[PDB]
RNA sequence: CGGGCGCAGAUCUUGGUGGUAGUAGCAAAUAUUCAAACGAGAGCUUUGAAGGCCGAAGUGGAGAAGGGUUCCAUGUGAAC
């Protein structure tokens, strides 16, 4: 509903959105900049594969603190993780918007990852107890995703 | 043939060798483990219970040297599940070590 | 405590079933103007004194 | 399924502790029915819930020393 | 004509949001492992087997004060 960059053309295009996603926000946004511009089909085998840590997803802008791997000079970077939790919401997405292309009537096997952002959601409210009688917040940073998925 | 079973003599004393006392037999059968995928090219490696009292025989930290180890490559015969195959893993009870070669066993 | 005198555990008995949540029915009459019950209470985090 | 109100209920009719207590792996299914003491009794008559027998203890060594 | 009439400051008030930061951290009391079951989903549930600990000044079995339904069965798996 009301998604940024409207797509070049309606008919050859679909959409797939998720609010108050528990995912990690700072995880997700690098795993879903990792996949831009891919297929549909090489999205979800580099999805697939962020999971069982055969490739990593370069941390980019959130890599403060964040490793070095070998599987970050895949994509000419130096620091990269594997975040499965943002590669699972990210792989349900990309199911959803495949079946999203089926119910138009597009060539799935044509889809290409046009527009896919993540936003952040109304972070949810948890407490952790620290020293001498205080108590700190202990907030869960959940996050909007959207994705357009065109033909080519 | 697709469905094989050999028998392997794993050299547990050499792959859990500088592991603590507390992990060395954990460690055994995820090598066990890694020895049946990569003897026998399939995952989803499945342990016999009696091999699991084998490792631990002698608690968590003296496991044995040596185990004599039977790999049964056999179908999933289910089609729930990706991997086509999978290794059967069993415990041979075997009175001494010496001189024993992998062989294969018949059906 | 099991010892319990008649006035405490006729007390328990109100706050006891007063820790029950709103009936569905209750926010179609009101219009969704009283979404839940704001006084339950847990034995944990909140105490009666 | 959870057989965890079995496993109290026959501790209690066995009169043994739950580490006494045996359930039938391959009978998961009929045990996970019995809600009662009185079906639990009649998984004992059955032979699928039989209460294991106490660690040996022996004092052996020790009348020998 | 009448004002509770103009803010950047007051370690201002209230509310909201950042960088720090996917950071510190989730390191007291020896321990888990195999298989199976249910299940969309299992290192963590359950069952069995194995190997361990508490070792009767128990990590055992029952009370007092205090708690007040936390007891028990079933269901749910949003929130915690
Ligand atoms: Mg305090
Ligand atoms: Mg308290
Ligand atoms: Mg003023
Ligand atoms: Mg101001
Ligand atoms: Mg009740």
């Amino acid at each position: 509903v009301r998604y940024s960059l409207d797509p070049e053309n309606p008919t050859k295009s679909c959409k797939s959105r998720g609010s108050n996603l528990r995912v990690h926000f700072k995880n997700t946004r690098e795993t879903a900049q990792a996949i831009k511009g891919m297929h549909i089909r090489k999205a979800n085998k580099y999805l697939k594969d962020v999971i069982v840590k055969h490739q990593c997803v370069p941390f980019r802008r959130y890599n403060g603190g964040v490793g070095r791997c070998a599987q970050a000079k895949q994509h000419d970077w130096t620091q990269g993780r594997w975040p499965k939790k943002s590669a699972e919401f990210l792989l349900h997405m990309l199911k959803n918007a495949e079946s999203n292309a089926e119910l138009k009537g597009l060539d799935v096997d044509s889809l290409v990852i046009e527009h896919i952002q993540v936003n952040k959601a109304p972070k949810m409210r948890r407490r952790t107890y620290r020293a001498h009688g205080r108590i700190n917040p202990y907030m869960s940073s959940p996050c909007h995703i959207e994705m357009i998925l065109t033909e080519k | 043939n697709e469905v094989v079973t050999r028998e392997y003599t794993i050299n547990i004393h050499k792959r859990i060798h500088g592991i603590s006392f507390k992990r060395r037999a954990p460690r055994a059968l995820k090598e066990i483990r890694k020895f049946a995928v990569k003897e026998m090219g399939t995952p989803d490696v499945r342990i016999d219970t009696r091999l699991n009292k084998a490792v631990w025989a002698k608690g968590v930290r003296n496991v044995p040297y040596r185990m004599r180890v039977r790999l049964s490559r056999k179908r999933n015969e289910d089609e729930d599940s990706p991997n086509k195959l999978y290794t059967l893993v069993t415990y041979v009870p075997v009175t001494t070590y010496k001189g024993l070669q992998t062989v294969n066993v018949d059906e | 405590a099991s010892h319990k005198t008649f006035r405490i555990k006729r007390f328990l008995a109100k706050k006891q079933k007063q820790n029950r949540p709103i009936p569905q029915w209750i926010r179609m009459k009101t219009g969704n103007k009283i979404r839940y019950n704001s006084k339950r209470r847990h034995w944990r985090r909140t105490k009666l004194g | 399924s959870m057989l965890r109100l079995q496993k109290r209920l026959a501790s209690s009719v066995l009169r043994c502790g739950k580490k006494k207590v045996w359930l039938d792996p391959n009978e998961t299914n009929e045990i996970a029915n019995a809600n009662s003491r009185q079906q639990i009794r009649k998984l004992v008559k059955d032979g699928l819930i039989i209460k294991k027998p106490v660690t040996v203890h022996s004092r052996a060594r020790c009348r020998k020393n």
